[PDB]
């Protein structure tokens, strides 16, 4: 359900089996466990 | 059959300390590196703990009410007290929900149920064949039925360390049924160690009945049997909490507001 | 359509997403009755 705009790159983290989203300071999801088994970050700020 | 036995007496209502036990994963969502706030029906810290100190002298399963958020704990020895049937009038004339096992797999039904004054698990002492687990007697004007996975799950009569620890939270949300679990191997005599552990979302069942009152289910050792132990009960109360999440992505420090003016300024 | 019913009697108001079938011999302060003994009815009602 998550469209968006930015840059993706894999994680460096300690993720959990139920889990999907990270919402860094607020409501951001920060990261996706891809729906076909990957677990990457999010950097929606490309450069601007 | 209300296969109801002779050794049930009224208790002394023994109460203890609720220091920091009962924290769960509030969402499906990671956080890190903050104090995050939200409010929930939680167990208040440090407060009373209803200790039910069932021994061979006393079996303990009265009428057990829900009353707006609950907490279950049992320092188990091979998982004696399994079974949760939640409902309103605890009879045929309650469509309730039976939440039991075939010792591997969770079998749940919600329907009119022949809710006897004592149905149980007629479990033996050295082996453990549930002789009289007939609880699926009657089912008409039904609603629901659910079967989970077969998993490793022991029953039998033991003692020793308080190695198993069933820490359960059964939480309602508009009919939805939230099941938390977190394992914590412990050994005190039977005095309560303090501590804190993440409880973790096993299940939902979306059931939606008049979820008022209930009992527990035990394993009656076909002379019944409980041993030198207890089980701990709490309620939930709707207050606002501040959590300290690490960089390792873990519940590390849960702190209420309304417990303590100190805790209020902490969350302030 | 005499086949199908609803209920229109209860102690108090509802809560979201809840189902009770129990055709209580309903009465304002308990009274498990044999309706229609007086002040003892049932909540169910047909459709017409």
């Amino acid at each position: 359900g998550l469209t968006g705009t930015g840059v993706l790159t894999p994680s460096s983290k300690r993720f959990q089996p139920f889990q999907q989203f990270g919402r860094d300071v607020s409501d951001f999801t920060d990261s996706v466990r891809d729906p076909k088994t990957s677990e990457i970050l999010d950097i929606s700020p490309c450069s601007f | 059959r209300c296969t109801t036995f002779d050794d049930v007496q009224a208790p002394n209502y023994t109460q203890h300390t609720s220091s920091m036990r009962g924290v769960y994963y509030p969402d499906e969502i990671f956080r890190s590196d903050t104090l995050y706030l939200t409010q929930d029906l939680f167990l208040p810290f440090y407060s009373n703990v209803t200790g039910f100190h069932t021994i061979n002298h006393t079996f303990g399963n009265p009428v057990i009410p829900f009353k707006d958020g609950i907490y279950f704990a049992a320092t188990e020895k091979s998982n004696v007290v399994r079974g949760w049937v939640f409902g309103s009038t605890m009879n045929n004339k309650s469509q309730s929900v039976i939440i039991i096992n075939n010792s591997t797999n969770v079998v749940i039904r919600a329907c009119n149920f022949e809710l006897c004054d004592n149905p149980f698990f007629a479990v033996s002492k050295p082996m453990g064949t549930q002789t009289h687990t007939m609880i699926f007697d009657n089912a008409f004007n039904c609603t629901f039925e659910y079967i989970s996975d077969a998993f490793s799950l022991d029953v039998s009569e033991k003692s020793g360390n308080f190695k198993h620890l069933r820490e359960f939270v059964f939480k309602n949300k508009d009919g939805f049924l939230y099941v938390y679990k977190g394992y914590q191997p412990i050994d005190v005599v039977r005095d309560l160690p303090s501590g804190f552990n993440t409880l973790k979302p096993i299940f939902k069942l979306p059931l939606g009945i008049n979820i008022t009152n209930f009992r527990a289910i035990l394993t009656a050792f076909s002379i019944w049997g409980t041993s030198a132990a207890a089980y701990f009960v709490g309620y939930l109360k709707p207050t606002t909490f501040m959590l300290k999440y690490d960089e390792n992505g873990t519940i590390t420090d849960a702190v209420d507001c309304s417990q303590n003016p100190l805790a209020e300024l902490k969350c302030s | 359509n005499y086949n199908y019913k609803y209920r229109y009697l209860r102690h108090g108001k509802l809560r979201p997403f809840e189902r009770d079938i129990s055709n209580v011999p309903f009465s304002p302060d308990g009274k498990p009755c044999t309706p229609p003994a007086l002040n003892c009815y049932w909540p169910l009602n047909d459709y017409g």
